[PDB]
């Protein structure tokens, strides 16, 4: 019945985690920055600088 | 595998090449030939100046002039907009 | 509203122009390029630029008349070799105060 | 906008350069190789990608233009012997103060 999914009788709270890592190459380093080459602007709205 | 086709990227850019032959030809022929042979399209080579003139018949300046014409009349937004989607 | 830089003044009502407050006669083409010049004071001007914007896109004459041009403006205002309104080789030209 | 690095420092609209405090005068396409250093900060440069992007397609000289020219970047601005701009072997160089 509809009652469990309303009530969150039977519902699971679930988290993934995302590993990623920036390493030295023979072509520099990679740097976790902001400078994101062509993108937009409303993908941009929530990542802090 | 790296290496392999994408097999989407393909169909892009054949579409892509379909979009500047005709944004070519809606230009002027000679100022298509021009950039064409300047960037190397239908060649495996791009050419300098010289190369154009020899085979157009005139100097190197107006090259340079007929090149100006061409990416004056390219920033048209009716182009600008056609072509820029595609990226 | 007058367009004022260092000591170069201009009245885009009646298009007289005053340098370091003596009036001197310029032509209409050089009073265009002028008129640019000092409306992108800070930001070197380069040929195609010139052509494209201040004269006609039917222009086909050489590119030494703009250099001629160039030269009329120096011998109107500034005479000095060294002067206000620089070169760049192969960016064309740039009107500031020297450093 | 002025863009800078340890004690050289760039403008975008005169082209010109300032090396601790002290204005400089430098060749067009040498300004572009220092341009292409300071827009890839701490990122090594090499000779082949450097002369993919500065430098036209159609470039068919030799390898010793762009050693020369970093030549010339040394004896303007880095005269010391040890240098900012360090070069990697078979891997080109690099703008960097030295640790």
């Amino acid at each position: 019945s509809n009652r469990l999914v309303e009530e969150d009788v039977l519902t699971s709270i679930h988290i993934e985690e995302h590993e990623i890592d920036a390493r030295d190459t023979k072509l520099g380093a990679e740097e976790i920055t902001r400078d994101i080459p062509n993108i937009s602007d409303e993908v941009l709205a929530d990542l802090d600088e | 595998d790296s290496e392999a086709v994408v097999a989407v990227d393909a169909v892009s850019f054949t579409l892509l090449q379909d979009q500047l032959q005709s944004v070519l030809d809606t230009l002027s022929e000679r100022e298509a030939g021009v950039v064409r042979l300047r960037f190397g399209l239908t060649d495996g080579q791009p050419r300098t100046l010289d190369e154009i003139g020899q085979v157009y018949g005139v100097t190197r300046e107006r090259i340079r002039q007929i090149e100006s014409k061409t990416m004056s009349k390219l920033r048209h937004p009716s182009r600008s907009q056609v072509l820029r989607d595609y990226l | 509203v007058r367009l004022t830089f260092a000591d170069i003044e201009l009245d885009e009502e009646t298009h007289e122009v005053w340098k370091a407050g003596q009036p001197v006669s310029l032509s209409p083409t050089e009073f265009t390029l002028l008129r640019y010049f000092v409306i992108n004071a800070g930001t070197v001007l380069s040929k195609p630029k010139i052509l494209d914007h201040v004269w006609r896109y039917d222009f086909g004459g050489d590119v030494n008349v703009v250099e001629s041009y160039v030269s009329y403006l120096r011998r109107k205002i500034d005479t000095g070799e060294k002067r206000l309104l620089h070169t760049l080789r192969g960016v064309g030209y740039v009107l500031r105060e020297p450093r």
